[PDB]
């Protein structure tokens, strides 16, 4: 909705977005890969929970900055410096977590007021 | 590859006159008895075309003969061939010859018609012999000296394999094999006809239209050709690559086309039955 | 016949007002089978494929190109017709037709194209500014893909020149960037010109095999042996219609003669070289084309001053092609006039020994 394209081909058949169990160990800590030859997946064991939503939001402004950067030689697949490449899903993350977004999507409900002492919390928390 | 023939008596050209040939079908149009006259390139009546033979007289006498010049192609060529046995196997058309230009190949190598149009090297004496064994007797056909090398090769053609009776028979001739050649658009027409016969003396007496057997499109430009023999390779008859070579029972007739009118007369089915040369003999004009 | 005679009094007579033609009813176009298509189906379908510097040129020149089966197939990814249409490729002929079938990436595969530039178009396959032809390329990623790493397809990457259009380069020098010469051995700026590629089966959309042909059409002095697939219809024998038997045109009713060809004759003509019989390409079967109907339309009619009443004549027209008794006559078909078996003295002239005359419960006789 903000201009980014699709998600690759591979992203949707690669990724192991549910942690399979005891049938084999697998580490579930949010990691971007950048492959570097147009694959791009995520590993994380994506919950139902807020803080999983906003890192599954997160770790794809990465995958995002990752298929932009991927326009250049191997020496330059990167971000600018070292904190631009983490931003990037920072900004979304945060940009995310709004109630607007949440009642618009269809987790909030409309009816809900907006009033200012969550505000005041959520910038406290914040 | 290149294996020349030496030991080849030398003589004049002979010459005979043809009555009545050369008369081939001009376009595919179906006509009854109406008595069309066109304006083509044939054969004029009774012209002065050259007698190429292979004669081979045993012991230490007669001439040993094996005709095969470069002969030009001025505006078409008339083929004719009194043959006792499978001698000729082909031609050769083209230009220079060698690896310069293209040149035409319609050659047969005792399975059937083989065309193929490339850039071939072609020898100064190609021939396609045969050899006589003791054991497994039976006259097989194991010879290919037409040329060394075959790159860029634009047409090509090769029809379903058959028998060849190779066998040399001793007597006299059974067919006649005529083939009028001509390219004025690209298109490589060929005239076939057979007509069995029993003379050995010279072209047979008569009359016979030339019907249309293939249309190849080349695009080439022809201006010599050659015809390509046969040779027997038997016991009694020792030597090395470049000689040891006999044959016999082998002539073949060549004419040159030129525009001309002809008045050519149909039956009630649409074959010619007979033609008559304007520009020779009054009465016919 | 009154504007024919300019007169509003017309007398007692037949006169000639108009000609009649049979139409064409429709047009029908005949052609011999379309058999041994083209290897198309070979090439396009080969279980291995060369290199971008290895091209391999497939000689197709004599056989007919179907350009239907390759435009209808929604299985290319990239098709783009130069110089000429893809609809139109059907209706015209050519001389020799070259497929240069090679595997390259699928992020490069726009660098192969007429005023492109790039890595992979000036060092192993450039086409001309001007070219006339089509492309066809097709994912491989299904069967050209193995876990670990394919190394089989290679190209050339470095090179001291350009290449010229339509080029093949056989020998693999080592590139030399240097002022210091290569012993055949490398160094520093003495690098192997052949570099392989890396199809995984894991990798994504640009970093798959695409296997992309080149067809090439020139034109030159040759006869045409490469046209495009031309389509034939019905064949209706009894009707005035259109016909067209390989390059023939004409109209004619098409009845079933008895005339027995030869082997090699396709049609035939009478005397005053007219076309009168062709042989159908696909049935091989012989037929007349008898011209149709045509005559001059004669009207018969008493004078004005006896009554109105008119007999249509059409000369040397059968009755059964003119669409009120309808008579038939030796002269032409006669409508409106009532065949007596009385004799009488001729009044009106027809022909063929018919005369009509306006007597008695009042109408034209014949
Ligand atoms: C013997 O065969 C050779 C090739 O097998 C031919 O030699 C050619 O002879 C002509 C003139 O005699 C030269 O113009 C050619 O250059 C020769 N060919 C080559 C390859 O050099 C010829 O058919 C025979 N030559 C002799 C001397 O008998
Ligand atoms: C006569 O020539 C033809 C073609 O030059 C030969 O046909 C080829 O035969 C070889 C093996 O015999 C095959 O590998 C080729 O594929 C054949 N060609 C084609 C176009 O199919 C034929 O064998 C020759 N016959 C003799 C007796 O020499
Ligand atoms: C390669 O093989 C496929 C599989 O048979 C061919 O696809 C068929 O093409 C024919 C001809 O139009 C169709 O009738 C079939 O329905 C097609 N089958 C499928 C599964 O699509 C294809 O045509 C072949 N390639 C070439 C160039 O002929
Ligand atoms: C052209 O194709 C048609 C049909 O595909 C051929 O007609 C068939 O001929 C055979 C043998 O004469 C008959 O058994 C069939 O019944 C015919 N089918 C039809 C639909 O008529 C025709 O022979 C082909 N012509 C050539 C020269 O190949
Ligand atoms: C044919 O031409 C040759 C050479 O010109 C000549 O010797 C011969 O007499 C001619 N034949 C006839 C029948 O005129
Ligand atoms: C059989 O024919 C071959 C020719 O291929 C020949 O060389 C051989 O001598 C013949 N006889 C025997 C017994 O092989
Ligand atoms: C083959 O010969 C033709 C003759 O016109 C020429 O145009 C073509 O370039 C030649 N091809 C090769 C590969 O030599
Ligand atoms: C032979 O024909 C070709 C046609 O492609 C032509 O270019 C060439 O000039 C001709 N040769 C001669 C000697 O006229
Ligand atoms: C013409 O054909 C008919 C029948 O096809 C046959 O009876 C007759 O003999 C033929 N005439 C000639 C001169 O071949
Ligand atoms: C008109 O056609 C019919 C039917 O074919 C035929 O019987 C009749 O003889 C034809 N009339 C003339 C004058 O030919
Ligand atoms: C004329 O004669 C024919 C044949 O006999 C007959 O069919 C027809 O009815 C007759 N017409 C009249 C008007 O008598």
């Amino acid at each position: 909705s903000v201009g980014l394209p699709n998600m690759t081909q591979g992203f949707w058949e690669n990724s192991m977005l549910t942690d399979p169990g005891n049938v084999q160990k697998a580490v579930c800590h949010p990691t971007a890969w950048d492959l570097g030859k147009g694959d791009f997946r995520i590993l994380m064991c994506t919950k139902v929970t807020m803080d999983d939503f906003l890192t599954a939001h997160h770790e794809m402004g990465h995958i995002q900055y990752d298929m932009a950067y991927a326009a250049q030689p191997f020496l330059l697949r990167n971000g600018a410096n070292e904190g631009f490449h983490e931003a990037v899903g920072e900004i979304m993350s945060l940009s995310a977590a709004t109630p607007k977004h949440l009642k618009s999507i269809g987790l909030l409900s409309p009816d809900f007021q907006e009033d200012n002492e969550t505000e005041i919390n959520f910038l406290l928390k914040q | 590859q290149c294996v020349n023939l030496t030991t080849r008596t030398q003589l004049p050209p002979a010459y005979t006159n043809s009555f009545t040939r050369g008369v081939y079908y001009p376009d595919k149009v179906f006509r009854s008895s109406v008595l069309h006259s066109t304006q083509d390139l044939f054969l004029p009546f009774f012209s002065n075309v050259t007698w190429f033979h292979a004669i081979h007289v045993s012991g230490t006498n007669g001439t040993k003969r094996f005709d095969n010049p470069v002969l030009p192609f001025n505006d078409g060529v008339y083929f004719a061939s009194t043959e006792k046995s499978n001698i000729i196997r082909g031609w050769i058309f083209g230009t220079t010859l060698d690896s310069k230009t293209q040149s035409l190949l319609i050659v047969n190598n005792a399975t059937n018609v083989v065309i193929k149009v490339c850039e071939f090297q072609f020898c100064n004496d190609p021939f396609l012999g045969v050899y006589y064994h003791k054991n497994n007797k039976s006259w097989m056909e194991s010879e290919f000296r037409v040329y060394s090398s075959a790159n860029n090769c634009t047409f090509e053609y090769v029809s379903q394999p058959f028998l060849m009776d190779l066998e040399g028979k001793q007597g006299n001739f059974k067919n006649l094999r005529e083939f009028v050649f001509k390219n004025i658009d690209g298109y490589f027409k060929i005239y076939s006809k057979h007509t069995p016969i029993n003379l050995v003396r010279d072209l047979p007496q008569g009359f016979s239209a030339l019907e249309p057997l293939v249309d190849l499109p080349i695009g080439i430009n022809i201006t010599r050709f050659q015809t390509l023999l046969a040779l027997h390779r038997s016991y009694l008859t020792p030597g090395d690559s470049s000689s040891g070579w006999t044959a016999g029972a082998a002539a073949y007739y060549v004419g040159y086309l030129q525009p001309r009118t002809f008045l050519l007369k149909y039956n009630e089915n649409g074959t010619i039955t007979d033609a008559v040369d304007c520009a020779l003999d009054p009465l016919s004009e | 016949t009154k504007c024919t005679l300019k007169s509003f009094t017309v007398e007692k007579g037949i006169y000639q007002t108009s000609n009649f033609r049979v139409q064409p009813t429709e047009s029908i176009v005949r052609f011999p089978n379309i058999t041994n298509l083209c290897p198309f189906g070979e090439v396009f379908n080969a279980t291995r494929f060369a290199s971008v510097y290895a091209w391999n040129r497939k000689r197709i020149s004599n056989c007919v190109a179907d350009y239907s089966v390759l435009y209808n197939s929604a299985s290319f990814s990239t098709f783009k017709c130069y110089g000429v249409s893809p609809t139109k490729l059907n209706d015209l002929c050519f001389t020799n037709v070259y497929a240069d079938s090679f595997v390259i990436r699928g992020d490069e595969v726009r660098q192969i194209a007429p005023g492109q530039t790039g890595k992979i178009a000036d060092y192993n396959y450039k086409l001309p500014d001007d070219f006339t032809g089509c492309v066809i390329a097709w994912n491989s990623n299904n069967l050209d893909s193995k876990v670990g790493g394919n190394y089989n397809y290679l190209y050339r990457l470095f090179r001291k020149s350009n290449l010229k259009p339509f080029e093949r380069d056989i020998s693999t020098e080592i590139y030399q960037a240097g002022s210091t010469p290569c012993n055949g051995v490398e160094g520093f700026n003495c690098y192997f010109p052949l570099q392989s590629y890396g199809f995984q089966p894991t990798n994504g959309v640009g970093y798959q095999p695409y296997r992309v042909v080149v067809l090439s059409f020139e034109l030159l002095h040759a006869p045409a042996t490469v046209c495009g697939p031309k389509k034939s219809t019905n064949l209706v024998k009894n009707k005035c219609v259109n016909f067209n038997f390989n390059g023939l045109t004409g109209t004619g009713v098409l009845t079933e003669s008895n005339k027995k060809f030869l082997p090699f004759q396709q049609f035939g003509r009478d005397i005053a070289d007219t076309t009168d019989a062709v042989r159908d390409p696909q049935t091989l079967e012989i037929l007349d084309i008898t011209p149709c109907s045509f005559g001059g339309v004669s009207v018969i009619t008493p004078g004005t001053n006896t009554s109105n009443q008119v007999a249509v004549l059409y000369q040397g027209v059968n009755c059964t092609e003119v669409p009120s008794n309808v008579f038939q006559t030796r002269a032409g078909c006669l409508i409106g006039a009532e065949h007596v078996n009385n004799s009488y003295e001729c009044d009106i002239p027809i022909g063929a020994g018919i005369c009509a005359s306006y007597q008695t419960s009042q109408s034209i006789i014949a």
